């Protein structure tokens, strides 16, 4: 179906390499650097959220990162 | 979804050459080698030539080689085989094999022609 | 020997009241027990197996639109109806596009249009679940004889077949008894949490709900020519550009995308036999009937000489090959081991007790020296070969080792670690009894959870257990974040 | 130049009953580099253009039936059906695609009994 | 691969309806929801850690959106 | 694409993860990042596919 | 006595044949077909068109 509900961490654990383990390993990743690299003014929007939001500097970094990682995979 | 259709096949005098075409749609023809196969009259099917996806690079079978010649027009997203010095042995229906979708071969057939005739009489 | 070069063995040691230790066996590595008067052999799960495969659900990759029927009602009356769409072959779909008298309508507005299509399905997925009546496991045993060719010989061995019907099958070793299998085949990778996608000659065991929560159309699952499909509707994209009309597409092909919505899955072999080749085993082995050849065999007193250099294999063993040069073809080969010129004898050999059985049969010897230099005698008397030998390691290392190997074990297998090479006790009950509970629930909460997620949730609640300080500190950081963060760097297997 | 031989020149088999037509090799078809081998299985339906059952020793093709399915290691392969179907007429030409000159084996018949 | 970087949002916006516009409009919304019931654990830890992470209501209902948001979006 | 067409953007199109080509109508076209199609898969340190 | 080769490092070399394919300033990046072959070393820069 649609590449958005992948096998990645639900069911069954073994030894063997699991179908496309390390081609898929960074997939997600790579895909946030490259949305982030693409569109910068996010980050900002994001700085100034998390800012004004419920600021305790773990608290602030937290929904920084938060909101950086959900904003670009969401798309 | 892909059609292989058949032209140039009629009858023809012992000794007279033919040239035979293949008229490809459905898919991208200059990626894909193409065949040319025959089937005698309640004989099996017999492979004649190949022409792979670079132009260049052909084969023949032995029972005729030296007497066809295969080229591709994928311009116009056609195949085109040369028969020369044909013989009453040679008249069969032939057909157009085109490569293989998936797999490993770099030859293989999936979708045949629908077929056309070439009579070799006097 | 069959085992020796795999570089996934481990060697079970123990042994109890009426001999049985139960081992693990994981299609990965090959086990090895070892015990004080039971010949040293080695078992591998081979191939798990499953025959005679029921189809419980069918997906289709793909489609073909044809017969595009559209019908449109005078506005602001009525809604569009066309009898074709009660059809079960036939998607369709309401939408409002503008008429006047430029389309022939009386009155301006909206008007209601449908159009259908024929969805004739193409390259279905079938979607195979296996029971545990047929599910079959084929077990290969070795016992460690010193014959010529059997290094890693992945051919020679005994083959016991084992399903759920009859579990309890015995080998039957030549010249060393019968070793006796009796293995709960229940248990393992949960067959009934397993749905084959056999799309296009290329299986996975993918999980149940996720097989049934594709969003793919689905057929009923039973063996037809022209299967009907619901939840065509996702397959087919609709398009009403602007408001005069719209048209019908069909969506593509979705072989790609499965692909890549398969990320995660483990492959399996799918060609006549549906042969699975990942998962595990859970075994006992009752090595009560069993027996070495030769013990009662007279010692050699002759020449030996290496045939093959000796080389250390990665977990250590040397595996020493030689050939005799005597008279006395039935005999029983000697051993020593000395650190330093001193008869510590801190040493050991993997195999039994290895005896030429004939003249000029070369036999090969699998022994662990030790952790420093060791001189190795085989013969008796001044022609006694010695094989030079220095292991470079040191023993924190190897309990280090061993430590990381119990950890990436307990971590693919559930909580079956706790019984892999677990002779008898109760100590180990309690343990297996508090990992199973713990690990329910900790598996109950992480279900599901990404590679990197669980790495960043990890680092996350070690910092909250660092933070706090009403005794939260020494539960939460040690029992939630060092947890999460090994099984995060460990999960994509 | 690999010659194709078949056992079964005739095959009259009653419908809803299994039929095993084997194709034997006069060389193992069996690349080396892959380790894969390369016998293709046709249909040419009467007044018909062939088709493609099984696009190697085992692995069907597309939008071929469930019931096709082939086997065979190196030189001894067959095309076993389960249930027989009225449509199942035609000539069941082999093939091994192992060698340039590729050559199609003289084919067998199938009818109902 | 290709699916996780859609066309969405890039800027180029006009009258015409776009590709897709009806049913690629809820496909995130409903990979979300088909993951939070079949996954209902990871509720529960969301509502611990926003519990223990968030001093005041309004950090404790964004952390748990945005938890509940960003998993199943990662895979 | 396969007979149809869309106004994509140009960064878009030069970010998304497809083996390109310099498209100039040549015969054997060289595909760079072929990675991206093709999988190896090994199963248990023993061989390659 | 005998000797096995781990790994070659080298120290001179030769430059032997030199292509260059310019791209458009929005068309996009630059390819050429023997970018993929091994043995040729290639270098993407920028110039002014
Ligand atoms: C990639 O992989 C493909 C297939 O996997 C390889 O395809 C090979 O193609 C070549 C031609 O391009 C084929 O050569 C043919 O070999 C025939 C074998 O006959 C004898 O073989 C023995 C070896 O067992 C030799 O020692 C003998 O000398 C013979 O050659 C040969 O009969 C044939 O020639 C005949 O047919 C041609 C065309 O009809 C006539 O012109 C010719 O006069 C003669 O009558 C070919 O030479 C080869 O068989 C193919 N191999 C396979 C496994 O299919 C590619 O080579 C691989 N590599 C590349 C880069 O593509
Ligand atoms: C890298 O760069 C080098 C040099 O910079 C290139 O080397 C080329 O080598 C080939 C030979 O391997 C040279 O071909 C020779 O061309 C001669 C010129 O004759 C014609 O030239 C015109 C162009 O003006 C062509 O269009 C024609 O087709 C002719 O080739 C030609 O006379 C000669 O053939 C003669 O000599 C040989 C050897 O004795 C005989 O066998 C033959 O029958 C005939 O008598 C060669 O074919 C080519 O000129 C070189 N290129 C140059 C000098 O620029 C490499 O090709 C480059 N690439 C790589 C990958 O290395
Ligand atoms: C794995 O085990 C198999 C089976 O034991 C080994 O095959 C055996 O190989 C030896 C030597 O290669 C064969 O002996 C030969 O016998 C012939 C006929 O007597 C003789 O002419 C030769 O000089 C040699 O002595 C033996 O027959 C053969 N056994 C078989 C095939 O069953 C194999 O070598 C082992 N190792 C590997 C890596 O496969
Ligand atoms: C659906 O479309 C098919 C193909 O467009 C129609 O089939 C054609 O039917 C006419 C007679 O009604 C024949 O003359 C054509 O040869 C058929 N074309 C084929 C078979 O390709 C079909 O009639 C349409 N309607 C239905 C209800 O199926």
């Amino acid at each position: 179906s649609v590449a958005l509900a992948p096998h990645v961490g639900m069911g069954l654990d073994t030894r063997t390499q699991t179908w496309m383990s390390a081609e898929g390993a960074w997939r997600q990743v790579e895909k946030v650097e490259t949305w982030a690299l693409r569109h910068p003014g996010f980050t900002i929007l994001a700085l100034f959220l998390a800012h004004y939001i419920g600021t305790s500097l773990t608290q602030k970094v937290v929904i920084f990162i938060l909101l950086m990682l959900v904003t670009p995979s969401m798309t | 979804q892909v059609e292989l259709v058949e032209s140039g096949g009629d009858v023809v005098q012992p000794g007279k050459s033919l040239r035979l075409s293949c008229a490809a749609s459905g898919f991208t023809f200059t990626n894909y080698a193409m065949h040319w196969l025959r089937q005698a009259p309640g004989k099996g099917l017999e492979w004649v030539a190949v022409i792979s996806s670079d132009v260049n690079d052909k084969y023949y079978a032995d029972s005729v080689k030296g007497r066809f010649t295969i080229s591709r027009d994928n311009s116009k997203n056609t195949l085109y085989l040369q028969m020369n010095s044909l013989t009453p042995e040679d008249t069969a229906v032939y057909y157009c094999a085109r490569e293989q979708a998936v797999g490993t071969n770099p030859w293989a057939f999936d979708y045949w022609g629908q077929g056309t005739l070439v009579t070799v009489s006097s | 020997m069959r085992c020796v070069g795999v570089g996934n063995r481990d060697f079970v040691e123990g042994l109890s009241g009426a001999t049985w230790v139960d081992v693990v066996l994981e299609h990965g590595g090959c086990v090895t027990t070892m015990a004080k008067n039971k010949p040293t052999l080695d078992i591998e799960l081979q191939k798990t197996e499953a025959t005679q495969l029921a189809t419980l659900r069918k997906l289709c990759i793909e489609g073909k639109i044809t017969n595009i029927t559209t019908d449109s009602r005078c506005p602001t009356q009525g809604e569009a109806v066309l009898p074709e769409e009660q059809d079960q072959n036939y998607v369709c779909k309401h939408t409002y596009v503008d008429r006047g008298w430029g389309n022939g309508c009386g009155l301006f507005g909206k008007g209601s249009l449908v159009t259908c299509a024929k969805f004739q399905c193409l390259e279905p997925i079938e979607g195979k679940v296996v029971q545990y009546e047929n599910l079959k496991y084929t077990v290969i045993i070795t016992v460690h004889t010193g014959d010529q060719h059997q290094v890693g010989n992945e051919t020679q061995g005994v083959t016991a077949e084992i399903t759920p019907q009859a579990s309890t099958t015995e080998a039957i070793l030549p010249e060393y008894g019968t070793l006796g299998l009796e293995c709960s085949p229940r248990t393992g990778l949960d067959f009934n949490e397993m749905i084959l996608l056999t799309m296009k000659n290329k299986a996975w065991m993918v999980h149940r709900q996720w097989f049934f929560d594709l969003p793919l159309p689905w057929a009923s699952g039973a063996t037809t020519e022209t299967p009907t499909w619901n939840r065509k509707e996702l397959l087919v994209t609709f398009k009403n550009a602007h408001a005069k009309k719209q048209e019908v597409v069909v969506l593509g092909s979705q072989e790609g995308a499965m692909h890549t919505a398969l990320t995660g899955a483990t492959e399996i072999q799918n060609s006549g036999g549906t042969s699975i080749f990942a998962g595990h085993l859970k075994c006992r082995l009752k090595m009560d009937k069993l027996e070495l050849k030769g013990m009662s065999y007279a010692m050699c007193t002759n020449t030996f000489v290496l045939k093959k250099e000796v080389s250390e294999t990665q977990h250590g063993t040397i595996l020493i090959k030689v050939e005799y040069k005597g008279e006395d073809a039935p005999c029983k080969i000697p051993f020593s081991t000395e650190d330093g010129q001193g008869k510590a004898h801190n040493g050991r050999l993997i195999t039994a007790n290895p005896v030429v059985t004939k003249k000029e049969e070369p036999v090969n010897i699998e022994a662990e020296p030790p952790f420093g230099e060791s001189n190795i005698v085989i013969g008796i008397g001044d022609n006694a070969l010695k094989i030079n030998w220095y292991k470079k390691g040191s023993s924190i290392g190897k309990m280090f080792e061993a430590t990381a190997r119990g950890a990436r074990r307990m971590a693919i297998l559930g909580d079956t670690a706790w019984d892999f090479g677990s002779v008898g006790g109760v100590l180990n009950s309690l343990g297996k009894m508090v990992h199973q509970i713990f690990g329910s629930a900790y598996t109950a909460l992480f279900s599901g959870v990404s590679w990197v997620m669980k790495i960043g949730i990890g680092v996350l609640l070690t910092w909250i257990g660092l933070n706090s300080k009403n005794t939260s500190m020494s539960f939460s950081c040690i029992a939630i974040g060092i947890i999460t963060l090994y099984l995060g760097a460990v999960v994509q297997a | 130049h690999i010659v194709m031989t078949q056992s079964p020149l005739s095959l009259s088999v009653t419908p809803g009953q299994p039929a095993s037509i084997s194709c034997k090799s006069s060389q193992i078809s069996s690349w080396g580099s892959d380790g894969k081998t390369y016998l293709y299985w046709y249909l040419q339906k009467p007044g018909q253009s062939p088709q493609l059952l099984i696009y190697e020793v085992s692995s069907r093709f597309s939008g071929v039936s469930d019931r096709f399915s082939g086997s065979g290691s190196g030189t001894d392969f067959t095309l076993k059906i389960s249930r027989v179907q009225a449509e199942d007429v035609g000539l069941y030409y082999c093939m091994q695609g192992l060698h340039l000159p590729l050559t199609f084996g003289q084919g067998t018949r199938l009818e109902i009994k």
